[PDB]
């Protein structure tokens, strides 16, 4: 966990999966594409068995 | 600043009728020398519902005269008339004022010292036109006849007419006859001693890539090394800024170009990533470089509308590992974003490559060899002789150009 | 960038008037300093044509990521593409809304129609981005300024 | 990631043109490579340019012009840059080393993240054999074993030593190796490309089609070759589908699947080492293909050192064919080997006692001596492979004994 920088993986994984190209005004936005830039994915400290323990490097 | 473009010999005068003919067909000046109005701009975007602007540089190499006609700055010395006559007739707009009509190199030298009055009072017409001067290009073969006294003779006069204030570069064609190697070693020493910037193009390297005419790919590569000067962007827009980034030393002068040849075939490279990558291929290089080469310096053009930056980075990234720098040279890859003519109708890329690597050793050994071979008043000997110490002065100077 | 540029168009000058010495004095000298000041002028040259490569690289890094990048995200792709938003993504027609109003002789403009704090925003944006980017920021214990401005006095020097 | 299709001589050409219609009408895309109106990622198999067109990645390389100027006609989307022109061959191929090197070179440039280098050719195909068995070696030399070879190689129905010189360099470099007989071909048909082109379009369509499970070929090759000895897998394919008395259910698909008589190649008894299923349907029933798992998992031999696990792929079927029924397709790996590997070493021997046709290649003494060891450490190598799926068979194959 601590011996890799957490930011790296932000990007490398926005460049896979909320990768865009832009549409001219007034043409309207797919759902999938207003959803797209809202997922954020980041490294918790809760790890998996943790985490699923509680509701039961 | 301005550039003045000269065309010695009949391959010289083939070779520049088309690189006239492209600059022209880029800024939209028709052959009869009327100018065509700018279409709007491409970028500049507008709001909408749902005569004599411009925002280029043809001036540069054209002189615009008072009655809106382009003219080019171009002087063409020859002897024979029926290539001028063809090059007249297929382009009007050039001056007739400006042609000069007239195998063994010495006689050319001679009649060029003889006639030299006249000559030197033609390219002082031609600069007196001209406010703040930048650079001369010549156009001539090194091996041929005319081209290769008279373009020596005018090297001379005109590097030392003008105490070598500006810089004077040389599109130099090299020969695919027995007069001709005594021509061509002859010549380079000429080139050697006056020009500041070679640009080296071999004939049978040229066929070598025409069979996938020759003079239409050094028109091409020719036409498109000063696209940023005619279309300024943010970088270079001068002729010494893009020569100096080339040249370490005043005797590692000699440029060599690499060119895409599918600028047309529906098969055209995908993006700048792919283009990025093709250029540095060995089969389109225009001189034969071997694989024990070495790159002192690298640039790389692109012409296109809207490049994608993130193409262009990658391909440098990846590129940049590939070319196998000389040791005390630090790893610098440089692309030129150049803006395509809003005039031409294909919206393909093209992409020129120039670089100077240590390929010219082959090269000057060949052209040594066979000289050397050949030679098995004296003054004219005492000249050979000078010429085979000028050559092996950098022979030897490209050698030790690999060691730290 | 005005420094910068400076700079980069007084190496041209020293190339212009170093290789004019060249072919003026060095080149018809007497043979036996001839070699001495010839490698002399090569180094010289030499230390040039490193200090332009590298001057090039900056200029081609600012601008063509910071300053076009920058002008294409923050000013073109706010004024005509669409400013996707989650109030954009209801469509409204699931109402009847047979009707439209004021008139159809409104037009419709093709650009976001900004309000002028907007306009006054987005013009302050994209310049902040640009004056406050990842190099150009004040944040060793020194900032990369600081260190580029020491590479120029070099160069002067 | 991205895969080279490597295409030689002209089985390999004919059987490519058909495999490349067949995926071009799976994605949708024209002769031309214009689009017609996503989810799918044909980018894995073509290359999309910024003018909107799909260019197939393959390279075609033959002996003749002929072939390949039918080829590129009836599919004028393919790239002619791509397009070039036994021991003869082999050794004309040594002199072509440098432009098919730099050729491959530039197409594992111009993809992203390579991934497999698929071929097409025929082991019978004479000098087009050679060739192909010169590109093997040189593929594997330059890229190492980071990237994998799967070969589509097309066995026969002077022969015999051609076959030999093949399969030595066939067994050394190619990292899966399918088999195909044209005798049960023509068989299963009782044209023959058709069924070619079907299974190894089939093969991949996880690839092509994403859903939950097997996005990599990594993932579908590892399920069936657990030593790199035993590479030679058999393919199974079901015919009886798009009559009105198809298969009524998955089930039954998985069930008669398994027929000895739809195998692509001549079998006796025979146990299986891996199995994977592919089922292709816009719709399929789970609890149907839990049954089906469980009888062909209670019904099928394995072999006692094999984890004994059948694998379905659930794969979906192509938007741009209309509302077709169920297909699906076998991909095994057998012992079945033993048996046509046996068959052309007896071919091979009973043709190398008698000096038939070694006149042709022996020119002399040093000649001699180099085909005689070449044919020797090949008909080792033939017969080393032979042992081990033998061994293989026996329940001592884990022993030290």
């Amino acid at each position: 966990k601590l011996k890799i920088s957490v930011s790296r993986l932000q990007k490398q994984y926005d460049d896979i999966f909320k990768e865009k190209i832009e549409n001219k005004v007034g043409v309207r936005p797919s759902v999938y594409d207003v959803l797209k830039k809202n997922q954020k994915l980041s490294v918790t400290s809760e790890s998996l068995y943790k985490v699923v323990e509680e509701l039961m490097d | 600043g301005e550039t003045i473009t000269l065309q010695v010999g009949q391959c010289g005068n083939q070779v520049g009728l088309q690189y006239w003919q492209q600059l022209a067909t880029e800024h939209g000046i028709q052959s009869d020398g009327s100018s065509t109005p700018y279409p709007k701009d491409i970028n500049d975007l507008q709001l909408q519902e749902l005569g004599k602007y411009r925002n280029d540089h043809p001036e540069l190499f054209f002189t615009l005269s008072d009655s809106n006609t382009y003219t080019p700055r171009s002087i063409l010395i020859d002897m024979e008339p029926s290539v001028i006559a063809k090059s007249t007739s297929a382009l009007p707009m050039f001056n007739p004022r400006n042609v000069h009509l007239s195998n063994n190199w010495i006689n050319g030298y001679k009649y060029g010292t003889e006639e030299e009055e006249t000559l030197l009072n033609l390219i002082d017409r031609e600069v007196d036109k001209c406010d703040n001067l930048s650079n001369f290009q010549l156009f001539h073969s090194v091996a041929g006849g005319t081209g290769s006294g008279v373009g020596s003779k005018m090297l001379e006069v005109i590097s030392d007419r003008y105490g070598h204030k500006k810089l004077l570069n040389t599109f130099s064609i090299f020969p695919s006859v027995v007069v001709q190697p005594y021509n061509t070693i002859l010549t380079l020493k000429r080139l050697i001693d006056y020009s500041d910037a070679t640009f080296v193009f071999h004939n049978d390297s040229l066929n070598r890539i025409e069979n996938i005419g020759a003079n239409k790919l050094i028109a091409l590569v020719s036409a498109s090394v000063s696209n940023p000067l005619r279309f300024p962007g943010y970088m270079y827009s001068s002729m010494e800024s893009i020569v100096s980034n080339l040249i370490p030393t005043p005797d590692l002068k000699f440029l060599t170009s690499s060119i895409a040849p599918f600028s047309t075939q529906k098969h055209n490279y995908l993006n700048e990533y792919d283009m990025l990558l093709e250029l540095s291929n060995d089969r389109y290089k225009t001189n034969r470089v071997s694989g024990d080469t070495s790159y002192i310096s690298m640039l790389n053009y692109l012409i296109g509308d809207n490049l994608d930056q993130r193409e262009i980075r990658k391909g440098i990234l990846k590129s940049q590992q590939r070319i196998s720098f000389v040791p005390w040279v630090a790893r610098s890859v440089l692309v030129v974003h150049g803006k395509k003519s809003p005039y031409l109708k294909n919206t393909n890329l093209e992409g020129i490559q120039v670089t100077n690597n240590t390929s010219m050793i082959d090269v000057f050994t060949k052209i040594l060899k066979q000289f050397d071979l050949l030679i098995k008043e004296n003054e004219v000997m005492e000249m050979f002789n000078e010429s085979r110490e000028s050559v092996k002065s950098i022979i030897d100077e490209y050698k030790a150009c690999k060691e730290i | 960038l005005w420094k910068l540029r400076q700079l980069n168009n007084l190496l041209n000058w020293h190339f212009e008037m170093f290789n004019e010495l060249n072919h003026n004095v060095v080149t018809k000298l007497s043979s036996r300093n001839r070699r001495p000041l010839a490698k002399s002028l090569s180094i010289i040259t030499s230390i040039r044509f490193h200090f332009t490569q590298f001057l090039n690289e900056l200029i081609a890094y600012l601008s063509y990521d910071v300053i076009e990048e920058n002008f294409q995200q923050h000013i073109v792709r706010k004024l005509f593409y669409n400013k996707n938003d989650q109030d954009l993504l209801l469509n409204k027609s699931f109402m009847n809304l047979s009707e439209i109003d004021p008139n159809n002789d409104l037009p419709k403009f093709n650009v976001n129609l900004l309000t002028i704090d907007e306009l006054v925003e987005l013009h302050g944006t994209y310049i902040d981005s640009i004056i406050n980017s990842s190099l150009l920021n004040e944040k060793t214990n020194i900032s990369y300024i600081d260190q580029i401005f020491n590479i120029l006095q070099t160069i002067f020097n």
